[PDB]
C-alpha cells in the first residue's frame, strides 16, 4: 500500500492534540473577554465623577 | 486674606513636605488613615513616623498609598463626595469648580506646588492637586476625586503638565 501523513494518528492522540491546543486558545480568549469587561466596567465607573 | 490663614490653620501639622536636597517639591496628604504622595515627586519625608514605612504604588492613578496607626488617626484631614459647583479654598487663594473642572486663575503656578489638598468652606478635602495647564487666561487642574459609589476618579485634561 502507500503511506499516508497522519496516518497513524489516533482518536485518543486528536484528543490529546485538540484539548490541550485549542484549550489554551480558549483561555487566552476568555482572558482577552474578562480584560476587556473589566476595562469597560472600570471605565464606565469612571464616567460619573 | 483671610482664607490664606485658614489654610495655614488647617494644614499646620496635618500637611508635611517633602524635601530633595533642601529643596521643596511637594506634599504629602494625610487623610483617612492613608498617606496620599505622587510618583513624580521624589524625595525624603520630613516626618520621621510616616517616612519608615511601606507605600503600595498605583502608577494609573498616580498615588502612592500607605497606612497611618491608629494613633494618629483622629488627627488627619476630613473628605466627603457632596460637591456642588462654584467656589473653594486652595492655598493660593481661591479655585472654581464649573462643569466638574477645577480651574485656578493665572499668576500662580510653578514646579513644588504639588499634592496641596482642596478645600471647601467647612473644612474637608474635595480634591487633590496634582497638575495643571495653562488654558488660555485660566488654567485648569488634573486632580483625583471621589463619588458617591466609592470610585477613585482621577481627571486630567489635554496636554498637562507635571508640577
Amino acid at each position: 500500500h502507500a503511506q499516508t501523513f497522519t496516518a497513524a494518528v489516533s482518536k485518543t492522540a486528536w484528543t490529546w492534540l485538540t484539548s490541550l491546543l485549542g484549550g489554551s486558545a480558549v483561555i487566552i480568549i476568555i482572558g482577552l473577554v474578562l480584560a476587556t469587561i473589566v476595562a469597560m466596567y472600570v471605565l464606565t465607573n469612571q464616567k460619573h465623577n | 486674606g483671610k482664607r490664606q490663614r485658614m489654610v495655614m490653620k488647617l494644614e499646620s501639622d496635618k500637611t508635611f513636605p517633602i524635601m530633595l536636597e533642601g529643596k521643596i517639591n511637594g506634599y504629602a496628604c494625610v487623610v483617612g488613615g492613608k498617606l496620599f504622595r505622587p510618583m513624580h515627586v521624589e524625595g525624603k519625608i520630613d516626618n520621621d513616623v510616616l517616612a519608615a514605612l511601606k507605600t503600595k504604588k498605583a502608577s494609573k492613578y498616580d498615588l502612592e498609598y500607605a497606612d497611618v496607626p491608629q494613633n494618629m488617626r483622629a488627627d488627619t484631614f476630613k473628605y466627603t463626595h457632596e460637591k456642588p459647583q462654584g467656589y473653594y479654598s486652595w492655598h493660593h487663594g481661591a479655585v472654581q469648580y464649573e462643569n466638574g473642572r477645577f480651574t485656578v486663575p493665572k499668576g500662580v503656578g510653578a514646579k513644588g506646588d504639588s499634592g496641596r489638598p482642596i478645600l471647601d468652606n467647612q473644612g474637608r478635602v474635595v480634591a487633590i492637586v496634582l497638575g495643571g495647564v495653562n488654558e488660555g487666561s485660566r488654567t485648569a487642574l488634573s486632580v483625583v476625586m471621589w463619588n458617591e459609589k466609592g470610585v477613585t476618579v482621577k481627571y486630567t485634561p489635554e496636554n498637562c503638565e507635571q508640577w
